[PDB]
């Protein structure tokens, strides 16, 4: 009896997160239409989690996916698997941010946001028992990055006792898809410290060489860089709707993986990535998953794990396993090389597993790294930020919309914060 | 429901205007006749039963370019009232565009707009296209500019204006409208998109190697750069840009909005099944100078905000591998305080080939939208004309008669060296 | 003289407060604002 | 056999009532040439609340249409289920009231009056346990506004110990429809106070933010408004034509929303409107009747149901429905609602249970509050006139036909009396 | 029965009568001479075997324009001794049509309006049609709304007049027979529609864009906006308007009881493919000073009534939110103790469309009538060019000596002069 509302922001937030729903709906057995067709019964166990009884049998997810921009419902509608979203969570806007972070939290948010928090609640109390909430958003954008923000913010202050999850996505190192990228990645991060009790970030390019050195696929479509974005989901909650021999629910992600309440933001990587070409050489035994897991071309995010060492990791094994294998795996490679561990916390890794493989695969795992090598991403963005607004550069259209400058000091003065204690904690 | 008012001022507004909404109906498969044998709604609003009209007003004082729309392929497309003629047209003269014939025009030519702006549920924008060097095309666009200002605020506006060359014009006294113009422009004016009469006759001789091609010849590759931008607001997309999304993002600074154009596959057809059209190839073809839309070197200047207009089976990661080659390369330079520099719009749509013009059906194209620093390149040549020809004060005397005063001709001058000192030291190092 | 929804096609009140038949898997689809939010182009391709 | 007799009044009483007709009867599953097509025997269980027997399986109403104008009399008698009306009920002017409600009341609806109040002595005595008489009508106009009231007035007398539902209409506070609205409606509003047993208060523009918000219908008509209507009028007489698990009348509401005789005006709704859109995905339980039941946007009043305190309640649950799922929701909403309750009368809120649904739904519930919130419409109403009353404009009208101007004056006085009276209890 | 009889004096009365009898006609599918190839009472009374003729008269002291409906194509359809000649014209006098020559013409006429009344079973109220310029409109006008007034009490009268123009007055001594006009109207017609024929002018020139229009076509649009008035009788609605429920719900007081005109979609057929004509659309070109059918300036006055009657396939859900969008507007002024300034009426049918006609096929109409504080400017502006004729008494020789003594000028002076008192403290604040 434990409900997950997962909440999309944006562009970006829209398309991929209808991608976790798509998989999850496969993995789960729902139909596009919405009725069940799963083989086993195991997945009938937990549905509420994720899904609401409704008449005829159908599913309708709890999800609410909000933005300023139609475009974005025009596509998630036509879509496959769009048609089991309530139409009463479709609440949008008219003007659209277009990648600005003042417009979306405070000029053109502030007559939608009252608008967003009246569909939340009636889906808090039609539920039992709140775990919390999920989010994907975007950090590079405007229409989720400060319209998300300030629902991330408001749901804190009315469920104060409830957890957060944030998939956000990060600009990526090498390439720049938006020019004012650093600006609404400065200012969500000032926000989501202080609201968001535990932070997960993926990185397109870190999804870029994955997909294509690793999946050895020549043209790779957005589609496929989304789904080890819903695969990546999916393996979150696995403990949850599933069960299994050690079960780590998503308050064990959290109270587990962060040592200090600042402290909260991972990394995420998924195990199990081999071709169509490769898999059938490949045998499919827990040493060849330990060994993926651990590797740093299998991270998804901008951080290399080889500069800065885990404080805390995780991993979230599917399947049938032995775990004596799955123990003496994660024993040796906390002997193998103690220099690329945290030292002051013993046994760092935790293991849960859940007892059914996702579809298809049979042994999986899903990493959550909360390593030090992810202040890079904050530094590089941070060195971004401060280059920027030392010529008070692209700021007319920000402080336009009631914004001044003394809140880019500050979140610039959180920005730095973070890899400063980041690296304290690495010596 | 989101909407865009395209406004054409002036006779190169309305060739251009002749040449953009003929794309726009063949694009979307509207016939001229106006009929369908929602992607329409972004530019045609429904009437009746299975019909469209544009939600655009050709103005202009001339009645011979207004009226040849009125006889020409589309004469039951545009609405005859939404098409607004003058008496006598202000002739090169910004004077007659502003105060005298232009005062009893902007009257009904903003009450056509205020009845299209309760048709439509969302504006999003206005698409301005005028010729600067012109007289209605500066005056009667300066009178209406600010008049949308001050009836629909913050809405955003587009200048796609038409800017002479510094080595070759086709009147004396463009350096008096053009200097007269961007005295209204600045002010008023969210993103100048900036284009050159000279440069695109480059671009057709060599790229598109037609040897003797014409003003619909070339305002047809124009009004390609303008579909490729909106279509982004028009279909669907895997990263969508709008209307609304442009200005804050190549937009730096409040007074320096102006934008070199470039459109990349510009291959005729019997070149079209040889080239070899790829994503690393358009993109460095994009960069290339001569394939911009104003005469520019940008090795001069350096490029300071851009922007990417990809149409068609683009792939994420090649446009990505192609942010990063740019970056490489030394003969593109940016400025050091910029370093996201890259906005990449990607639609999913091949762009339409019209019949009998000179473009080739191609699967991959795009429009690249830079500010940059090479632009006072330009505006030190029309201020060193204009310093010549205000040396003497030739040709002034048409202007102080008809309602204009001198002491405007040395403040639009004025914000002139205000602009050119801007430029240079946002793109100076610090 | 008949009304406005007589000719229009949508006529009563009897579907949509009585909840009998069904705008999706049905035939019934002149009513609901959803229901006719046209929405932008689909260009379908199966993941990789 | 506690049957209800039903009066009609004027533009929007006649048309009210033509498709309330024409849902009650295709409730008990009459056909339109008034004869049975039915499948279960409790549709003809209680037919004698609504209808009388004829020769040959014929089902005639307990309808009294009455109007001044003959316009209405073929826009009744040419709708659909427009014959089923015997015709001694069609009882009609000539000339039209002209949104005049002096003329309504005393010069031309003294020679009406007289022959529609011949046709209630009909029906009233033809009938063996009168529960009440409804009655329908507007308080915008002049036919239904004037006439209607009057009416009111003299069945008050002759049958005191009975029961009156006034259905009215009133004008709309953002949106006008007739200009002497303040002089109608202020008018018509104080002999409903004395004389009214009970008065259920509908209004245009809040059906108009129903159909648009809820509904989302892109085209609602007049019809549809009207159709909103009906499924209300419906469900107060739920327990009466039906059995039901806990029942409740329509003496047995009135006690119980009542506290004082001077406020007897409710603001009524209905829950289980879904859009079509949203009509598969809604999990149809008590929790999301009681959900959209207190919901300020369901409510048919003018008047923000949180700007005031409810005085009592009502609730009037239709279907095979758990009796204590009803119970453990209505503590619900009081407890979690607690400023917008009365204090001094503990448990404001009635509940009742009817078996059966309406046709085709599953869970549905009607709605009657008795709030402290329509004073918003009372005093916006009398501010209108008091407004028009300074300048004596649009009286000439009036005061020509036998009103001098005192006794406008005793009608803000009342008109003031009674916001004074849902003053001291809020 | 819902039953009107309309009477029709002055040389205006019936050209404007024979464009609407035209158009209604066409409208109930009567074919002109009168054989129909249930809603007809309204204005035909059914005669012998399926043959119905108008419940009109028309009266005038010419016999060059009654004669011309005689020998027109219509000479079927009229009854001939309901279309009453003279022998000798009013000729521009109003005495002449008050006491020299309109007393026995007077007494033909209360025969056939009580042969009319009898014939009809209730009668639903009288319509006028004339030009208060002329000696006819005028003078037997006068005459004949006080005999009316005496034989048929407190029913309704509907006045549709015509008032010279500002810029234009066609005959001279206009100011002097609109002045004495007025003083026999206050008292006795109930609801005057003011119309002048040169703000029609402008709608034709820039609406229609004929730049060369005519009587005719100006008496197309009039007989639009009489039928769009009377289709709640003939055809049902959502909201139907009486022309008893018209006069008590716009007439605040006894001597203020002139009304604006106003037609909404006025559009040629070439214009009428590209126009998305909606009821949010036309409710502002109903209130666009351009479009109102007299030439005072509304902006100057305040609005103190208004009555909207919609034509065509109008759905009720957006008129409320139509009218809402006018009030929120600040060009559009109410008087202060007015807050609920509208009457909507909603009727089903779309208006016709003759063959030949300027006006094109639309789907959706609107009808404004509205009463409003500019009327002054009509009236001070005519008491002015009656204050400077009657300076030096020019063109009293011809009223003196045709009965009518130099009492009634100063009488009719006062009578106007209280009227111009009377609108300036109903706009008071
Ligand atoms: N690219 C392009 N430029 C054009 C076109 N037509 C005219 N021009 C440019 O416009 C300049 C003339 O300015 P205009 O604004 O068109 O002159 P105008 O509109 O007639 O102004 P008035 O004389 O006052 O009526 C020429 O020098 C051309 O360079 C066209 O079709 N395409
Ligand atoms: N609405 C309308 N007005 C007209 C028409 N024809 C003439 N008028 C007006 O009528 C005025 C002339 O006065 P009338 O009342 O027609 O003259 P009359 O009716 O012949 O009266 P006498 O000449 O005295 O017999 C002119 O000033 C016009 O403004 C018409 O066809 N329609
Ligand atoms: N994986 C993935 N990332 C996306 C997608 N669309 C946008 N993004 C990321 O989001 C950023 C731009 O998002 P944007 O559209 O501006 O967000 P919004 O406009 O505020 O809703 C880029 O840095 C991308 O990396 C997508 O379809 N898939
Ligand atoms: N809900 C509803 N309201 C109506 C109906 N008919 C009229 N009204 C309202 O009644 C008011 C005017 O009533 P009116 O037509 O003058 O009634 P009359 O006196 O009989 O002519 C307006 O505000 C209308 O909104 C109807 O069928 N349903
Ligand atoms: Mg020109």
């Amino acid at each position: 009896m434990r409900e997950i509302v997962h909440i999309q922001g944006g562009q970006c937030g829209n398309q991929i997160g209808a991608k976790f729903w798509e998989v999850v709906s496969d993995e789960h057995g729902i139909d596009p239409t919405g009725t069940y067709h799963g083989d086993s019964d195991l997945q009938l166990e937990r549905i509420n989690v994720y899904f609401n009884e409704a008449t005829g049998g159908r599913y309708v997810p709890r999800a609410i996916l909000m933005d300023l921009e139609p475009g974005t419902m025009d596509s998630v509608r036509s879509g496959p698997y769009g048609q089991i979203f309530r139409p009463d969570n479709f609440v949008f806007g008219q003007t659209g941010a277009g990648n600005n972070w003042a417009k979306g939290h405070y000029t053109e948010g502030a007559e939608l946001i009252d608008s967003v928090l009246d569909v939340v609640r009636k889906e808090a109390e039609s539920c039992d028992c709140l775990q919390g909430f999920q989010v994907c958003h975007s950090l590079g954008g405007g229409t989720g990055s400060g319209m998300g923000t300030l629902l991330i913010s408001k749901i804190r202050e009315e469920y104060p006792d409830r957890m957060m999850l944030t998939f956000s996505v990060v600009p990526s190192p090498k390439v720049s898809d938006t020019v004012v990228e650093p600006y609404n990645a400065t200012l969500s991060v000032h926000q989501l410290v202080e609201n968001a009790d535990e932070c997960m970030v993926l990185d397109n390019e870190a999804l870029y060489d994955i997909c294509f050195r690793t999946l050895k696929l020549t043209t790779p479509t957005f589609g496929d860089l989304n789904h080890l974005i819903s695969a990546v989901m999916s393996g979150i909650t696995c403990c949850l709707r599933f069960p299994g021999q050690l079960n780590a629910d998503l308050r064990k992600l959290a109270v587990n993986l962060i040592p200090f309440p600042r402290l909260h933001f991972f990394m995420v990587g998924f195990t199990p990535l081999t071709s169509r070409g490769s898999q059938q050489y490949r045998a499919l035994t827990v040493p060849e998953l330990t060994q993926q897991m651990w590797d740093a071309k299998n991270m998804m995010c901008a951080a290399d794990p080889r500069h800065g060492r885990y404080l805390t990791a995780s991993a979230l094994f599917r399947g049938r396993m032995s775990t004596k294998e799955v123990d003496e795996q994660m024993l040796n490679v906390q002997n193998k090389n103690s220099s690329y561990f945290v030292e002051w916390i013993p046994n760092n890794v935790k293991s849960s597993v859940c007892d059914i493989p996702p579809k298809g695969l049979k042994m999986s795992a899903t990493f959550i790294g909360n390593s030090t090598a992810i202040q890079e991403m904050f530094k590089r963005v941070s060195e971004q930020f401060t280059a920027m607004f030392r010529r008070k550069a692209f700021l007319h259209w920000y402080t336009g919309e009631g914004m001044d400058e003394m809140e880019f000091t500050e979140a610039e003065s959180n920005m730095n914060d973070l890899v400063s204690e980041y690296q304290q904690y690495q010596d | 429901m989101r909407e865009v008012i395209s406004i054409h001022i002036g006779q190169a507004g309305i060739q251009v205007g002749n040449a953009c909404w003929e794309l726009y109906c063949l694009e979307h498969g509207i016939q001229p006749d106006g009929q369908m044998p929602d992607a329409f709604n972004t530019f045609f609003s429904e009437t009746g039963a299975g019909k469209h009209v544009p939600r655009c007003i050709f103005l202009d004082l001339e009645p011979t370019v207004v009226d040849e729309v009125r006889t020409g392929t589309y004469r039951q497309l545009f609405h005859p009232e939404q098409l607004i003629s003058g008496k006598e047209d202000a002739a090169n003269n910004f004077a007659r565009g502003h105060y005298t014939i232009g005062k009893e025009i902007v009257d009904l030519a903003l009450d056509r707009i205020r009845k299209l702006a309760d048709n439509c549920t969302g504006l999003q924008g206005f698409l301005v296209f005028n010729a600067v060097g012109g007289g209605t095309g500066s005056g009667l666009g300066s009178l209406l500019l600010e008049r949308l200002s001050v009836d629909y605020g913050k809405k955003s506006k587009l200048g796609f204006t038409v800017y002479p060359s510094p080595q070759v014009s086709t009147a004396v006294v463009e350096p008096y409208n053009s200097v007269l113009s961007t005295h209204s422009l600045l002010e008023h004016t969210d993103v100048a998109v900036m284009l050159d009469n000279e440069a695109i006759y480059d671009i057709c001789r060599r790229s598109l190697d037609i040897e003797r091609p014409t003003y619909t010849n070339l305002n047809r590759l124009i009004a390609q750069v303008i579909s490729s931008l909106t279509a982004s607001l028009r279909f669907d997309g895997a990263l969508n840009v709008d209307i609304t999304e442009f200005q804050t993002n190549l937009v730096p600074y409040p007074r320096i909005h102006f934008m070199l154009s470039s459109y990349a596959p510009i291959i005729s057809a019997e070149k079209a099944y040889h080239e070899q059209l790829s994503v690393a190839e358009i993109t460095n073809a994009a960069f290339e100078p001569a394939s911009m839309m104003v005469k520019c070197d940008p090795r001069h200047g350096k490029y300071m905000a851009c922007c990417l207009m990809y149409r068609g089976d683009v792939v994420p990661k090649d446009v990505n591998a192609s942010v990063a080659t740019i970056k490489t390369k030394r003969t593109i330079q940016f400025v050091d305080w910029c370093p996201t520099g890259f906005k990449c719009g990607i639609n999913y749509q091949p762009p339409t080939v019209v019949p009998g013009g000179d473009l080739a059906k191609v699967q991959r194209a795009v429009c690249m939208i830079s500010n940059s620093t090479a632009i006072g390149e330009i505006f030190s040549r029309l201020d060193h004309k204009f310093d010549l020809m205000y040396a003497k004060r030739a040709f002034v005397h048409w202007y102080v008669g008809e309602g204009m005063e001198e002491g405007e001709f040395s403040e639009a001058r004025e914000d002139l060296a205000a602009l050119e000192k801007d430029f240079e030291e946002v793109g100076a190092e610090s | 003289v008949e009304g406005p929804e007589m000719r229009r096609g949508r006529q009563g009140l009897y579907e949509t407060l009585q909840q009998t038949s069904n705008p999706y898997q049905g035939g019934n689809k002149v009513g609901d604002a959803w229901l006719e939010h046209k929405g932008r182009k689909v260009q379908p391709r199966p993941e990789p």
